[PDB]
RNA sequence: CGACUUACCAACCCGAUGCAAACUGCGAAUACCGGAGAAUGUUAUCACGGGAGACACACGGCGGGUGCUAACGUCCGUC
RNA sequence: UCCUCCUAAAGAGUAACGGAGGAGCACGAAGGUUGGCUAAUCCUGGUCGGACAUCAGGAGGUUAGUGCAAUGGCAUAAGCCAGCUUGACUGCGAGCGUGACGGCGCGAGCAGGUGCGAAAGCAGGUCAUAGUGAUCCGGUGGUUCUGAAUGGAAGGGCCAC
RNA sequence: UAGUCCGGAUUGGAGUCUGCAACUCGACUCCAUGAAGUCGGAAUCGCUAGUAAUCGUGGAUCAGAAUGCCACGGUGAAUAC
RNA sequence: UGCCUGGCGGCCGUAGCGCGGUGGUCCCACCUGACCCCAUGCCGAACUCAGAAGUGAAACGCCGUAGCGCCGAUGGUAGUGUGGGGUCUCCCCAUGCGAGAGUAGGGAACUGCCAGGCAU
RNA sequence: AAUGCCCC
RNA sequence: CGGCACGUAGCGCAGCCUGGUAGCGCACCGUCAUGGGGUGUCGGGGGUCGGAGGUUCAAAUCCUCUCGUGCCGACCA
C-alpha cells in the first residue's frame, strides 16, 4: 500500500496538470530502475519514452538505480523529445520526493534542453 | 398506551392521508384484523382493542400490534383565540389506510379468533375485516 | 468587542498606512509586517500605531 | 541517529559472580559489576524450593507415631 | 548484535524445521521493541516527566519521544495536548543490543522473578510485558535516582498467531517459562 | 455601558445611576390593570454599602457599570495601600484605605479574598470568612472564683480584639470568623 | 419562541445544459461543491462555478465517485 | 477471601414488519431554462418618453400551514 | 436587523403571534505556499493504570473532524503536522448573479511590487453562507486641487475615526 | 538524632513445662516478622525528705497461671515567699 | 503477431469484497547496507542514498468459484398533466407520461498509448 | 467590688 | 393562564453572575466540667445540589423541558 500512499501523494498535482492541459513528463522510480515518458495533454497518448530497461542505456550504465543512471535516462528522454519537436513540458514527480534520483533526472533533462 | 419514547421534534404538520396501505399482509400470526376504511387510530383506541381481544382469548396464544401511534396530534386549549403559535400535544395517532393489517393472532382456533377480533373491532373507529394467513 | 483596531504606519517615510485589528490582550507586542506601499511602489516594513 | 541528541553509548564489560564476562554496548559509562546474570539465576533449579509444597501428615508421622 | 547473529544462524533454521515452513521469509522475526513510561503525574509536575525522559534515555540508547494526550479526558484531568508520556522505538542493532541486555541482565535482576507470562501475546504474536522498578537496569543507579518509575516492553513480531511468536521467543530462550 | 431598562434587569446587575455604582439585589415587576408598569427594585449602594429602595418606571433606565468581583490574594500593605494579585492573570493591583475599611484587621498575608473593583479599581474587599491569627496580648487567665465560663479579652497580631475562652495564652494561633468577630477554635 | 427565518439566497443553476455563455458568467450558485468545476470553468471562493471561456455549457458525471461536473465546450 | 442456583431486564448483531415536513443508498408527472422547425396570431415582445390608478380583495377548484382534515375562518402558491 | 433548515407544491421567489436553532464574533495564525499524514469507536496484550491517560497489534471504515448554529461540501482532502513567509498587496476589470432603489455578491484577465515552490503553478484573507449602521456634523494623517485685491493662511475639496 | 542499633504491639514457624487434658483459654523459650508511638486537646492526679522520682528483690493466693496486691531495700532530689 | 510485466489513461461496482489456486527468466515487492545526498517532534519505521546474497512468505498481478455486494427486464401491478364525474378529508372514468420495491435473469469487467522475455 | 440557672 | 423566582445537610440560609472545591449557623455524636441536668469547653461526623435531556474535556453553576412551592393580574367592554 506504499503504492497507494504515493499515488495519493501524486493525484493532486496530476489533476492540476490535467486541468492546465500541459504536456507532462512523468517519472517512476523503483529500486532497480527509473523510467520517464512524456504524455500528450489528453493523458491517454504518450509521445516519447526513455527508460533504463532499454538496452541502449542499460549497456552504457553500470548500475541502474542510481543518480548517474537517472541523469543518463534524463538526457535520453530530453534528447528524444527535442528531436520529436517537444520542448515545453511540465515535470510530474508522480509522488516521489523531488530529491536524489528524481532531482537528478530533472536536472539532466533541463540541461539537455527541455524548458521547464 | 403506546407512545414513542423519544421524538426528534415535538409537533408535526397535519398532512393528509391519501393512498393505500403498506403492511397489507398477515405475516407473523395466522389471523389478522385488516382495516377496510381510512382514518386515524389513537393510542387509547389501540389499547382498548388490545385489552378486548386479549381478554377474549383469556391470556392465550400470541398477539401482535402491527401499528404504532407516532404522529403527535395537538389541540388548542379552550377559550383561547386563534393565533399565538401552535397548540400543545394532546394524544398520539397512527394513520390508517385501507388494507393495513392492524392486529395479529395465532395459537387460538379460527372461530375464537373471529370472536376476539369482533370484540376488538367494536372499539375502533375504522371499518375492519377478518383476514387469514395465505401461502405466498 | 475586545479586539481593538490599529493602523500600520509605513516605515518608508510617507504617511501611508493600512488598518486592521489586534487582540491587545493576548498579543501585547507590536505587530510588524511587510505590506505594499503604493505611494513609493515598494514593499516596506510597516510598524503598528494608535488610530488616534 | 542524530548527532547531539542521543546520549553516549559505548562498549562496556559486564562481569558477574557466575564467572561469565560480557562485552555489551550500553549507557552506563564506566565498567559494570553484576551480582546475578541469566546463566546463574536460580530459575531452573528453583521452581520447587520457591514453592515448598510439603505434606502435613508426613510431618506429623515423622514427628511421632504409634 | 550478538543475539542478531545468533538468530540468523540458528533460530531461522530451527523454526524452519519446527513449523515446516516453505520459504525462509515465513519465519517470524522481530521488528521493534517499544518502551513506554506513562507518567500521569506529569500534569501535576512536569519536572517529573523530564526526569522520566532522562531515565528512559538512560535505559535505552536514544532520546525519548514525549507522547501527548490524544484526547481530553476528564476522569484524569488531562486535556488534549498535554505531555503525559515518553516513548522509544528500537529497531536494528539498537533493538538487538537492548534485547540482549534485557534478557541477560535485567530479567534476572528483577525482584522475585518466578518467570514471565506465556499468555500475554496479543493473539497476534506481539509480546508485551512490564516492569515495576527502573533500577533493575544497571544503567541507572538507585542511589542516584529519586523516584522509582516503571515501564512496559512490547516485542512486535511478524508472527501470524501467538503460538509461533512464543516459539520464537523460546528459540531465543526468553525467560518467560 | 449598555443602558438597562427597568422591566429588564433582574438581580445581579451593576447599574451606574447618578455617578455611582449600585447592585440590584431584588426586584419586583408589577403590571397592574390600567396603569404604567413599574419595578420595585431592592438596590444596593455599592460604595457605602447601604441598601436603598427605588421604584423604577418601565421607561426610566440606567447605564451599566464596570463593577466586577473575582478572587484576588492579599500580598502586602505599605503606608495607606493594600496590594493584591490574581492567580489566573497575575495582574498587580493596589487599593486604598476606603476600600479596606474594617477588614484591615482581618487580612494577614496570602489570604484569598474576594474584592469588588469598579472602573478597574477596587472599592470593597471581603476577608475570607475564617482567618487564622495569633494573639499578641492577653491576661494570663486565672480561673479564680469564676463559676460561669468567664471569657477573656485578647489582642491579636493585627490589632483586633476577640474574646477567647480562658486558656488561650500568648503565641497561640486562634481562628476567628471575620463575619462575627468571634473566636471559633484555637488552631493547634 | 420562533419565527426567525432568513433571507433567501437565490442559489441554484443559472444557465442550464446546452446554453451559450460569455466568459465570466455564473453557471451555478451553491454552498458546497455539489457541482465541481471542469473544462474552462472556475470555482469561486464561495463555490460559485463561473465561465472562463465562451461556449456551450455541458453537464458531466465523470469521476470515480460519480460526481457532477460542469464543463464548457469552447465554441 | 471465594463464590452456587436460577420463574425477570437485556445492549450489539441476524431475520422479519411499519412510520417521518425539518430521513434519502431511489424517483416521476408537470413546471422552468436554452436551441431548431412549420402554421397562426391586427407586434401579441423589448426599450425610451407623456398620463394614471392601485397597494382593504372576495369566492370556487387543486397543493398546503393554522384551526377540530370546524367555520361564508385565517395565511400562502397556482388557475 | 442578520444567518441555517422545514412549510415551499423537484428552476428562483413565496405568508402566518407557523415548526426548530443561531449571530452582533474569533484568528498575525486559526492566512499564503511547499512537503507530508488520515480519523470515531470497539477487541486483545501491557507497571502503578482504573469505564476511560500513555504503548503495541487487530477489526472498522469517516459513525471523526472542521473556532461557533444548521444545511450543503470536503480524501486531490476544505481535516492533522512541520519549514519559509505576509497576496489579510496597490491601481483596475471582460462578463455575470441579486436587488424597487440605496446597494450586495462572484469573477477570469491587465499593470506595478512581493511570498512559497526545482518547476508547472498557487496566493488581492479564513470550507461557504451570520459577526452589522445610510446621510449629516466633526476629528486625525496625507495631498497645492481651491483659496473673495495680491502673497500666504483660515476654511473648503480629493485620498485613507 | 533517623521512625533509627528507639519502641516493642501483631502474626508465621518450631519447642519446654505444669496439669487426666493448654482448641475455645496458660506461661515461658528460639528464629523471623517490626503496628502505633517523635512527649500527648479541654481537663485532671500524687507528693513537703530518705518523701516524689527511678531500680531491682521477696511473699500470699497457687499444679500451672500477675504489669494486680502486700512487703523489702538501692540511688535520691525541687520547692514552701 | 499470442502470452506475460511496468507506467499513463478511458470507464467508475456487470468494474468491489470473500474463498480456493498460482507467478519470480524479465518486471515488481520484500530484501542487503548506510560514512556520503537526505531523515526521524525517538526510531534508515517512513522519506532518502549505495546495491543484488535470499524469497515469492506478505503485498501485487493473474486464473477459478455465485457466499455477499452490484446490475436488472421487453413485459405485466402506485403517482400525475389535460377533460369530465362521484357517495367529495378521498376516489372514479377517457387520454398521455408512468415509477420505487420485488421477480425472472445477468454478473468473477471491457478497452487505448508506449515500453522489457518464448514460438514466429 | 464580673459571672454562678435548676433539682417530680 | 405567563412571567418569575425560587427547590442546596434534619431546619434556616449562602454559593451560582464570571463551569473545575459545595459552604455558614443551629442541630447531631463522643469526651470534659457538675452530686446530677443545663450553660460552657474540647474534639468529631453528615449533603453532593427537585428531576430528566443537551453544550462541554468536565455542569450545583450554562441552556431546554418537566415536578413542586410562593408572588404579581386574568383589565375596557
Ligand atoms: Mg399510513
Ligand atoms: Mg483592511
Ligand atoms: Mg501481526
Ligand atoms: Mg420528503
Ligand atoms: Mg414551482
Ligand atoms: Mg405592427
Ligand atoms: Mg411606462
Ligand atoms: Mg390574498
Ligand atoms: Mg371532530
Ligand atoms: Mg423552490
Ligand atoms: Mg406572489
Ligand atoms: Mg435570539
Ligand atoms: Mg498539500
Ligand atoms: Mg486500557
Ligand atoms: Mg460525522
Ligand atoms: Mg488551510
Ligand atoms: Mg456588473
Ligand atoms: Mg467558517
Ligand atoms: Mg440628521
Ligand atoms: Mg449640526
Ligand atoms: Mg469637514
Ligand atoms: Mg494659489
Ligand atoms: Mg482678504
Ligand atoms: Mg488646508
Ligand atoms: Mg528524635
Ligand atoms: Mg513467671
Ligand atoms: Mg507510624
Ligand atoms: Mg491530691
Ligand atoms: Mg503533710
Ligand atoms: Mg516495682
Ligand atoms: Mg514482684
Ligand atoms: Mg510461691
Ligand atoms: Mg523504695
Ligand atoms: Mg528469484
Ligand atoms: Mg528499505
Ligand atoms: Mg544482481
Ligand atoms: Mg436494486
Ligand atoms: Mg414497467
Ligand atoms: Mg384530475
Ligand atoms: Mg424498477
Ligand atoms: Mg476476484
Ligand atoms: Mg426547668
Ligand atoms: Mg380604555
Amino acid at each position: 500500500d506504499k503504492k497507494s500512499a504515493r499515488i495519493r501523494r501524486a493525484t493532486r498535482a496530476r489533476r492540476k496538470l490535467q486541468e492546465l492541459g500541459a504536456t507532462r513528463l512523468v517519472v517512476h522510480r523503483t529500486p532497480r530502475h527509473i523510467y520517464a515518458q512524456v504524455i500528450a495533454p489528453n493523458g491517454s497518448e504518450v509521445l516519447v519514452a526513455a527508460s533504463t530497461v532499454e538496452k541502449a542505456i542499460a549497456e552504457q550504465l553500470k548500475y541502474t538505480g542510481n543518480k548517474d543512471a537517472a541523469a543518463a535516462v534524463g538526457k535520453a528522454v530530453a534528447e528524444r523529445a527535442l528531436e520529436k519537436g517537444i520542448k515545453d513540458v511540465s515535470f510530474d514527480r508522480s509522488g516521489f520526493q523531488y530529491h536524489g534520483r528524481v532531482q537528478a533526472l530533472a536536472d539532466a533533462a533541463r540541461e539537455a534542453g527541455l524548458q521547464f | 398506551m403506546l407512545q414513542p419514547k423519544r421524538t426528534k421534534f415535538r409537533k408535526m404538520h397535519k398532512g393528509r392521508n391519501r393512498g393505500l396501505a403498506q403492511g397489507t399482509d398477515v405475516s407473523f400470526g395466522s389471523f389478522g384484523l385488516k382495516a377496510v376504511g381510512r382514518g386515524r387510530l389513537t393510542a387509547r383506541q389501540i389499547e382498548a382493542a388490545r385489552r378486548a381481544m386479549t381478554r377474549a382469548v383469556k391470556r392465550q396464544g400470541k398477539i401482535w400490534i402491527r401499528v404504532f401511534p407516532d404522529k403527535p396530534i395537538t389541540e388548542k386549549p379552550l377559550a383561547v383565540r386563534m393565533g399565538k403559535g401552535k397548540g400543545n400535544v394532546e394524544y398520539w395517532v397512527a394513520l390508517i389506510q385501507p388494507g393495513k393489517v392492524l392486529y395479529e393472532m395465532d395459537g387460538v382456533p379460527e372461530e375464537l379468533a373471529r370472536e376476539a377480533f369482533k370484540l376488538a373491532a367494536a372499539k375502533l373507529p375504522i371499518k375492519t375485516t377478518f383476514v387469514t394467513k395465505t401461502v405466498m | 468587542g475586545i479586539r481593538e483596531k490599529i493602523k500600520l504606519v509605513s516605515s518608508a517615510g510617507t504617511g501611508h498606512f493600512y488598518t486592521t485589528t489586534k487582540n491587545k490582550r493576548t498579543k501585547p507586542e507590536k505587530l510588524e509586517l511587510k505590506k505594499f506601499d503604493p505611494v513609493v511602489r515598494q514593499h516596506v516594513i510597516y510598524k503598528e500605531a494608535k488610530i488616534k | 541517529m542524530k548527532k547531539d541528541i542521543h546520549p553516549k553509548y559505548e562498549e562496556i564489560t559486564a562481569s558477574c559472580s557466575c564467572g561469565n564476562v560480557m562485552k555489551i554496548r550500553s549507557t552506563v559509562g564506566h565498567d559494570l559489576n553484576l551480582d546475578v546474570c541469566s546463566k546463574c539465576h536460580p530459575f531452573f533449579t528453583g521452581k520447587q524450593r520457591d514453592v515448598a509444597t510439603g505434606g502435613r501428615v508426613d510431618r506429623f508421622n515423622k514427628r511421632f507415631n504409634i | 548484535a550478538k543475539l542478531h547473529d545468533y538468530y540468523k544462524d540458528e533460530v531461522v533454521k530451527k523454526l524452519m524445521t519446527e513449523f515446516n515452513y516453505n520459504s525462509v521469509m515465513q519465519v517470524p522475526r522481530v521488528e521493534k521493541i517499544t518502551l513506554n513510561m506513562g507518567v500521569g503525574e506529569a500534569i501535576a509536575d512536569k519536572k517529573l516527566l523530564d526526569n522520566a525522559a532522562a531515565d528512559l534515555a538512560a535505559i535505552s540508547g536514544q532520546k525519548p519521544l514525549i507522547t501527548k494526550a490524544r484526547k481530553s479526558v476528564a476522569g484524569f484531568k488531562i486535556r488534549q495536548g498535554y505531555p503525559i508520556g515518553c516513548k522509544v522505538t528500537l529497531r536494528g542493532e539498537r533493538m538487538w543490543e537492548f534485547f540482549e541486555r534485557l534478557i541477560t541482565i535485567a530479567v534476572p535482576r528483577i525482584r522475585d522473578f518466578r518467570g514471565l507470562s506465556a499468555k500475554s501475546f496479543d493473539g497476534r504474536g506481539n509480546y508485551s510485558m512490564g516492569v515495576r522498578e527502573q533500577i533493575i537496569f544497571p544503567e541507572i543507579d538507585y542511589d542516584k535516582v529519586d523516584r522509582v518509575r516503571g515501564l512496559d516492553i512490547t516485542i512486535t513480531t511478524t508472527a501470524k498467531s501467538d503460538e509461533e511468536g512464543r516459539a520464537l521467543l523460546a528459540a531465543f530462550d526468553f525467560p518467560f517459562r | 455601558m449598555a443602558t438597562y431598562y427597568s422591566n429588564d434587569f433582574r438581580a445581579g446587575l451593576k447599574i451606574m445611576l447618578d455617578g455611582e455604582p449600585y447592585a440590584v439585589e431584588a426586584s419586583e415587576f408589577v403590571k397592574p390593570g390600567k396603569g404604567q408598569a413599574f419595578a420595585r427594585v431592592k438596590l444596593r449602594r455599592l460604595l457605602t454599602g447601604t441598601r436603598v429602595e427605588k421604584t423604577f418606571k418601565s421607561t426610566d433606565s440606567a447605564e451599566g457599570a464596570d463593577v466586577v468581583d473575582m478572587n484576588l490574594t492579599y500580598l502586602y500593605n505599605d503606608g495607606e495601600f493594600w496590594h493584591f494579585m490574581n492567580n489566573e492573570t497575575f495582574e498587580q493591583l493596589s487599593a486604598d484605605a476606603k476600600a479596606i475599611g474594617d477588614n484591615a484587621k482581618w487580612l494577614l498575608d496570602q489570604a484569598e479574598c474576594i474584592v469588588t473593583l469598579w472602573n478597574g479599581q477596587p472599592i470593597s474587599v471581603t476577608p475570607p470568612n475564617f482567618v487564622e491569627l495569633e494573639i499578641v496580648d492577653t491576661d494570663p487567665g486565672l480561673k479564680g472564683d469564676t463559676a460561669g465560663t468567664g471569657g477573656k479579652p485578647a489582642t491579636l497580631s493585627t490589632g483586633a480584639v476577640v474574646k477567647v475562652p480562658l486558656f488561650v495564652q500568648i503565641g497561640e494561633v486562634i481562628k476567628v470568623d471575620t463575619r462575627s468577630g468571634e473566636y471559633v477554635s484555637r488552631v493547634k | 419562541r420562533n419565527g426567525r427565518d432568513s433571507e433567501a439566497k437565490r442559489l441554484g443553476v443559472k444557465r442550464f445544459g446546452g446554453e451559450s455563455v460569455l466568459a465570466g458568467s455564473i453557471i451555478v450558485r451553491q454552498r458546497g461543491t455539489k457541482f465541481h468545476a471542469g473544462a474552462n470553468v472556475g470555482c469561486g471562493r464561495d463555490h460559485t462555478l463561473f465561465a472562463k471561456a465562451d461556449g456551450k455549457v455541458k453537464f458531466e458525471v465523470k469521476g470515480p465517485k460519480n460526481r457532477k461536473f460542469i464543463s464548457i465546450e469552447a465554441e
